[PDB]
RNA sequence: GCGGGGAUAGCUCAGUUGGGAGAGCGUCAGACUGAAGAUCUGAAGGUCGCGUGUUCGAUCCACGCUCACCGCACCA
RNA sequence: GGAUGCGAUCAUACCAGCACUAACGCACCGGAUCCCAUCAGAACUCCGAAGUUAAGCGUGCUUGGGCGAGAGUAGUACUAGGAUGGGUGACCCCCUGGGAAGUCCUCGUGUUGCAUCCC
RNA sequence: UCAGGAUAGCUGGAGCUCGCGUGCGAGUUCUAUCGGGUAAAGCCAAUGAUUAGAGGCAUCGGGGGCGCAACGCCCUCGACCUAUUCUCAAACUUUAAAUAGGUAGGACGGUGCGGCUGCUUUGUUGAGCCGCACCACGGAAUCAAGAGCUCCAAGUGGGCC
RNA sequence: ACAAAGGGUGUUGGUCGAUUAAGACAGC
RNA sequence: AGCUCAACGAGAACAGAAAUCUCGUGUGGAACAGAAGGGUAAAAGCUCGUUUGAUUCUGAUUUCCAGUACGAAUACGAACC
């Protein structure tokens, strides 16, 4: 039914997204990109691990779904269903075609066969945020997910706080100075701009960090 | 014709600049064009009359005629093994006075002045300008030196802003 | 809630119009069509007769366009007509005619063509065009009405008639002069002369003084104060025209500019003062 | 700089009477005649903009009529309408732009004798309240926005109605 | 039997064998195509010189 | 593997200019008859294949999947 | 130091909210016989000068939005030329050169021509 | 018309007009000026696609509880608004390279006088052109087995790496 | 004129950790 | 010549998601015959008035290109509107 992934591993064509020109495209195999305690606060999961691609290639939606399922299952089995948050950081937007074998190569432009994601070198594939006590479990879950993807991947322990853009020390210092507003999983840094009356007492600052 | 329309492949070439559409400033119509002036051809996408063919867009030429609303421009065009001096007529909205010879007259005037002074003092000089040549030796005052060394590698810094 | 309309993206994509269009003072289509000159005529300038009507004044000038900006060859104002003897009704048809005649005489004197081109000293209501002379052609200017509505019997056309009688070649037709009949495609010279001499104002004055004397006083207090009656308006306008013809040269003000100009508007705050005020406000907000 | 300036007085700029009838023909002509005999001016017909099958209207079908009145006639018409309404207006009847309005079911209440052939017609009254100086937004040359402080607000319109007409505003 | 459709291969080399030649510009260029009224006035001025 | 039509009560089907869930069998009950047969009446019976989107509103319109039916394609 | 008429550039000039302005002006403003115009003297047109700086115009402020400049992003991304370079490949290092763009941070919020007028 | 032909290009022969470094030139740089929308980048900018949560809101959504109802109250999920957020585009884009493209760098120049016009101007005001006088060290580098012009004609018009 | 994902307690260099002469690991 | 579109907010009996009317915001998110891309806001869009330059004469140029023709288009000249 489906060709082996080796037929579409390498990025050879220009992006071919679903649009008004490309119609009749099947839906991706992966539809959920966040699993675990996605509603947990930013301040509860400081530890972050990334499964990062090291190859320029195409990753299929089926492979993404399988990797997500495996990682989520192992994380739930090991650390529990409320001890982690897993985010798939790649969306398959490239449509892969197929020339179903009228005769020969005449009119060979293929019809949409599937969807996949174009991944660059060093691109994050999977992210897991949890407490310091589940770091090894997260690393092993990512290592298990590794076998579901083609090419080469690497597990990298992020220096950032959870899924935020601040390092752990910087985030701690900003919170100590009261410059951090929790926004779901994200964190908002307070500057020295905007309407002064819009700042609550103690949240107004003369100069930025 | 023959598979390509007059304005084929002009989506970007003939479009107007971002946030620069609408009415045309009066400076465009307050310009003076004379025979022999060098002009740059820049198509205004809002003026559909007297529009030059897309080839002449972005090219400089010389004025050979002046009509009520347009000017004649002579533009070089390469066709196989020769250059053709093609003469076209273009509305002034699509043309702009060129700066390709702004300094020529100034340089000639200065060269004439220098030659006159040299003749007055009884000397022979060359007014030709020269390309930038090697500089002579000089002394640099010793100051504090900062040592640069190769940076130890850290995989965590391979991503912009860190992983 | 209701989505915000004036969004950041809206402002980012916004393109401002020309400043004069934003202020609603210049119609740039008309301006370009008026000023654009044939290129094979090179630096030949096109002069335009600009006439504008304020709430209490009439401004008339001859202007030529340039990259740096418009240049005024000559200008005449209705506020200067009291020197010639017109003290009331400075924003009426007769005042517009007087201003046009004054500007025509002034520009002809500037060009030293007043002797060659004199026009007709008498006003008259018939359509008139100065006859070209052997020595030189008459001075030419193109009317610039502006944003006003070009209706029959407009003060701008009264000023155009004034300029034409002064002796300027202004391309025009007779379909908009006061007295032109819509039903009959003819110009009533009698009615046009009446409007030129302000006889419509005289008729209104007579009707008001016969119907409602108190309204007559309220409406024409200035006329009564200056002691001008309905019957004297024609003679007063004739005298004003005679004075304008006799001496059209502009008068140079004898006032001396002040040595120092006092400032009545607030000056932009300096960076240090702004920073100090901001520090005060921030400290006040934090201390709470 | 004070609110006591005579230039800040609120006056009724205009009163618009509207009669929107789905069908066009004899009924529309009768409604236009009612508007004309009520206002003293020839009314203006309004055509449909789109086609709606449920309403039974068609594009460019003249499905309404209306008239704009200014001055003493408008003031008298507004007084008659408020008399019909018992000088009772809802708080929601006032808009945020210093304008208000209401509606009446029977025009005979305005002083017109019933005619069975004509029938019975309801109408929509709308009053626009403005201060002097609004011409800056209507004039052709130098069109500008009226100062927001000088613009008539909902509170200003409600206060004007209460003071002039001694009316009562109900929340409900 | 299908064949090649098009290519610019070798065309620049062919052109450069003898080109790219620039026609010699003479001091006086042809007046054809210029404003006829201006040309008429110039002819009359030349005749009356 | 492609191109078409179909998926609706226990069963067989209609339906849509989008605003009603409906017919004929099957079951139950009532009416009628001296009793039956036939007949008539009433009741029950619907994730309108699944998941999305457009709409104020979707069985209806569009997209992707699932289940069955029909038709596929010469010279050697 | 400004205003007005006509402009050049066409946001450092725009948008929003607040505060202020001597004089001349610009305005708001009073009427509809006339020219003119509409359902509507609202607009347009004509005739005026009772009243007002309330509005418009102008100026100033906002840890405002936008806009413009700089720093940084970053010698990063990308890229012209070289290799009997590494690598199974995907891709990539090195050599001779060129070299961006968001986020974040700082600053600024018009400059001007002609003519008339007030100071 | 598709295994062909003509046509232009590529080539030979014949020459002719000049020239000897003072060079009407150049598949090259330099200097000064123009045009571009590919690579990249962007969505926290328009169009389109797309993940997640956070804080608020409704006489106008699906529910639970307290209730005969209530424009009565408290919560859940949905819509909506605000500030954020993951990931995208050959037929999207503010911004925007590298390479490459065009023009110019004097003897066919400049300056000062006078003249011609039926064109142009209110105006011997301009626009071109024509005469006289003077100046003009050749006006960036490198190279220049030289530059220009014409006639007749072959073969080729299956390519391939 | 080919070789991959996964592996090796074969061996050879490096990186980050843990115990140790108040005595590191295995057997008594 | 006059006017400004789509859309949204707040209001008005029937009238509601959708009829007509009032105010405010509104960079074009409308419309411009058709495919798509450009272009246009006191307009190139909508309404109205007057009209037939959709007229006559030949030449020049651009696109295609052999620098042939046809089609289409552009700038002048000579007339009448
Ligand atoms: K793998
Ligand atoms: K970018
Ligand atoms: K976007
Ligand atoms: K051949
Ligand atoms: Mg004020
Ligand atoms: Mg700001
Ligand atoms: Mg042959
Ligand atoms: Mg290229
Ligand atoms: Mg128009």
């Amino acid at each position: 039914g489906r060709r082996p992934a080796r037929c579409y591993r390498q990025i050879k064509n220009k992006p071919y997204p679903k649009s008004r020109f490309c119609r009749g495209v099947p839906d991706p195999k992966i539809r959920i990109y966040d699993v675990g305690m996605k509603k947990k606060g930013v301040d509860e999961f400081p530890f972050c691990v990334h499964l990062v691609s090291w190859e320029k290639e195409n990753v299929s939606s089926e492979a993404l779904e399988a990797a997500r399922i495996a990682c989520n299952k192992y994380m739930t089995k090991s650390a529990g269903k409320d001890a982690f948050h897993l985010r798939v950081r790649v969306h398959p937007f490239h449509v892969l075609r197929i020339n179903k074998m009228q005769t020969g190569m005449r009119g060979a432009f293929g019809k949409p066969q599937g969807v996949c994601a174009r991944v660059a070198i060093g691109q994050v594939l999977l992210s897991v945020r949890c407490k310091d006590g589940n770091a090894n479990h997260a690393q092993e879950a990512l290592r298990r997910a590794k076998f579901k993807f083609p090419g080469r991947q690497k597990i990298i322990v992020s220096r950032k706080w959870g899924f935020t853009k601040f390092s752990r020390t910087d985030y701690l210092k900003y919170k100590s100075e009261n410059r951090i507003i929790p926004d779901g999983v994200n964190a908002k840094l307070l500057g020295c701009h905007g309407r002064l009356a819009a700042r609550q007492p103690g949240r107004a600052f003369l100069e930025a960090v | 014709p023959a598979g390509h329309g007059l304005r084929s492949r002009t989506r970007d070439s003939f479009s107007r600049a971002f946030r620069k559409k609408g009415t045309i400033p009066l400076s465009t119509y307050l310009r003076i064009f004379k025979i022999g002036d060098y002009v740059d051809i820049k198509v205004n996408g809002a003026i559909h009359k007297g529009m030059p063919h897309k080839f002449y867009h972005g090219r400089t030429g010389r004025v050979w005629n002046v009509t009520k609303r347009a000017v004649g421009v002579e533009v070089n065009k390469q066709v196989r093994n020769k250059i053709l001096r093609k003469r076209i007529h273009v509305r002034i909205e699509h043309v702009q006075l060129s700066r390709c010879t702004e300094e020529v007259k100034e340089r000639m005037k200065k060269n004439d002045q220098l030659k006159a002074e040299a003749k007055a003092r009884g000397e022979v000089i060359s007014t030709k300008r020269q390309p930038v040549g090697p500089k002579p030796g000089f002394m640099v005052e010793g100051a504090t030196l900062e040592t640069v060394t190769p940076i130890p590698y850290d995989v965590v810094n391979d991503l912009k802003g860190g992983y | 809630f209701i989505k915000v309309q004036k969004t950041r993206a809206y402002f980012k994509r916004f393109q401002v119009k020309f400043k004069r269009r934003r202020e609603g003072k210049t119609d740039y289509r008309a301006r370009n069509r008026l000023i654009n000159q044939d290129k094979n005529k090179y630096n030949t300038p096109k002069y335009r007769f600009v006439v504008r009507f304020t709430n209490k004044d009439i401004i008339a000038q001859i202007v030529s366009a340039s990259i740096a900006g418009d240049m005024i060859l000559a200008s005449a104002y209705a506020r200067e007509l009291p020197q010639y003897g017109l003290k009331v009704g400075l924003t009426n048809y007769a005042a517009a005619y007087c201003t046009g005649l004054l500007l025509a005489r002034r520009v002809l004197k500037k060009l030293e063509m007043d002797e060659e081109y004199q026009g007709n000293p008498e006003a008259s209501g018939e359509d008139y065009s100065v006859e070209p002379a052997e020595s030189r052609r008459p001075f030419r200017a193109l009317l610039d009405v502006g944003l006003i509505r070009t209706t029959t019997g407009n003060r701008v056309f009264g000023a155009l008639k004034g300029a034409l009688d002064g002796g300027l070649d202004i391309p025009h037709s007779e379909k908009r002069f006061a007295g032109f009949s819509k039903d009959s495609k003819q110009l009533d010279a009698d009615v046009h002369r009446k409007y030129i001499y302000g006889g419509h104002v005289a008729t209104y004055m007579k009707t008001l003084t016969e119907d409602e004397p108190e309204k007559y006083q309220s409406h024409f207090s200035e006329y009564i104060k200056q002691g001008l009656e309905a019957d004297d308006l024609e003679e007063m306008y004739k005298k004003v025209h005679a004075a304008i013809r006799a001496d059209p040269s502009p008068k140079k003000s004898e006032k001396q500019p002040p040595k120092q100009h006092k400032r009545y508007n607030l000056k932009k705050l300096t960076y240090e003062e702004r920073k100090a005020k901001l520090i005060e406000r921030l400290n006040a907000l934090n201390s709470a | 700089k004070k609110l006591s300036n005579p230039m800040r007085e609120i006056k009724v700029q205009k009163l618009v009477l509207n009669i929107s009838v789905g069908e066009s023909g004899d009924r529309l002509t009768r409604a236009a005649k009612v508007l004309e005999q009520l206002s003293g001016q020839s009314p203006v017909f309004s055509k449909a903009r789109y086609t709606v099958r449920s309403f039974g209207i068609r594009r460019n079908e003249k499905i309404a009529c209306y008239v704009t009145v200014r001055g003493e006639k408008a003031m008298q018409l507004l007084e008659s309408g408020l008399k019909v309404k018992e000088y009772e207006l809802l708080r929601r009847n006032f808009s945020e732009t210093g304008c208000f309005g209401f509606g009446i079911q029977e025009h005979i209440d305005l002083g017109i004798k019933y005619d069975p052939s004509t029938g019975i017609y309801g109408m929509d009254f709308y009053v626009v309240l403005e201060r002097p100086g609004y011409r800056v937004a209507r004039r052709r040359r130098c069109k500008a926005r009226v100062g927001i402080q000088h613009r008539v607000t909902k509170d200003d319109a409600m206060k004007w109605f209460q003071v002039k007409y001694e009316g009562v505003i109900l929340n409900k | 039997a299908k064949s090649k459709n098009h290519t610019a291969h070798n065309q620049s080399y062919k052109a450069h064998r003898n080109g790219i030649k620039k026609p010699r510009k003479h001091r006086h260029s042809s007046t054809k195509g210029m404003d006829p009224k201006f040309l008429r006035n110039q002819r009359y001025a030349r005749k009356h010189n």
